[PDB]
């Protein structure tokens, strides 16, 4: 069956998220306000979403199985390569297929892609990026395939700089092995053809968007009147050296 | 830096 220890892991990782994902976005009110009337007028607003997500994402992780057993360098190293995609990943499910956009329960909070441009960001990452979100909502993933994807987007042995992928691998693949026991288990057909390759796919075109993001942040922040604007958990997990 | 501070133990 989905083993104790595998009905454990889940357990683990639902209760991390509920933690770590409020869904009636109560805190967004504290973020500098969403301004549209470029100067790149979102890029506050949008900036302090990303922070407030950073923070969520490293609550989530710490939690994972195994995670607390890496090397603090190993697990910052997966936190700052990850963080990006587990935010693409998190925000799916405020994503609304309908009008491509995020709906965190406010008509100010409500985020299209015209928001995404007026933080500094092109349509070669934004329009990419709602594909996958559309892809990724037509998977009508339950929550703990959602929770196990963004456990195995982290841990992940092949990012740069890891020092012991194999610990990495060995954490990830007992993830792995949840999900796939969780998807013959649980998940009816046809949703479930070729489901868990789906998902692996969805981490693969998460590294192009992370490499696409990674290179329009870098461009947008090396101007110090839009790094101003940055908060300093952004400019070290999204930076550093 | 503050990703290792919230990481230690
Ligand atoms: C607005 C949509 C989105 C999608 C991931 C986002 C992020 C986090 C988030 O929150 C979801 C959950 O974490 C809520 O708890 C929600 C709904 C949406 C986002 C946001 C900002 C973005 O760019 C930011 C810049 O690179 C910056 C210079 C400021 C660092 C991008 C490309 C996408």
């Amino acid at each position: 069956k989905l083993s104790e220890e595998q009905q454990h892991i889940i357990a683990i990782l639902l209760d991390a998220h509920h933690k770590t994902y409020d869904p009636t976005y109560a805190d967004f009110r504290d973020f500098r306000p969403p301004v549209r009337m470029s100067p790149l007028s979102m890029l506050p607003h949008l900036a302090d979403l990303v922070s407030y997500s950073i923070q969520k994402v490293i609550g989530f992780a710490k939690m994972i199985p195994g995670f607390r057993d890496l090397t603090s360098d190993d697990q910052i190293v997966l936190l700052k390569s990850s963080a990006i995609e587990v935010i693409m990943l998190r925000s799916n499910q405020s994503f609304t297929m309908d009008d491509m956009s995020w709906d965190c329960g406010s008509q100010d909070y409500k985020y299209d892609v015209t928001d995404v441009s007026k933080a500094g960001h092109t349509l070669e990452l934004i329009e990419p990026l709602i594909k996958f979100q559309v892809g990724l909502k037509k998977l009508n993933l339950h929550e703990e395939e959602h929770v196990l994807l963004m456990a195995i987007c982290i841990v992940s042995p092949d990012r740069p700089g890891v020092q012991d992928a194999k610990l990495v691998e060995a954490i990830q693949d007992r993830l792995s092995n949840t999900l796939q026991t969780y998807i013959r288990c649980r998940h009816p057909p046809p949703g479930s053809h070729q489901l868990y390759a789906k998902m692996i796919q969805k981490l693969a075109d998460l590294r192009s968007l992370n490499e696409e993001h990674s290179k329009q942040y870098r461009s947008l922040s090396f101007q110090p009147e839009n790094s101003m604007k940055l908060t300093p958990l952004v400019l070290e997990v999204f930076g550093n050296e | 830096p503050m990703l290792m501070n919230l990481l230690k133990d």
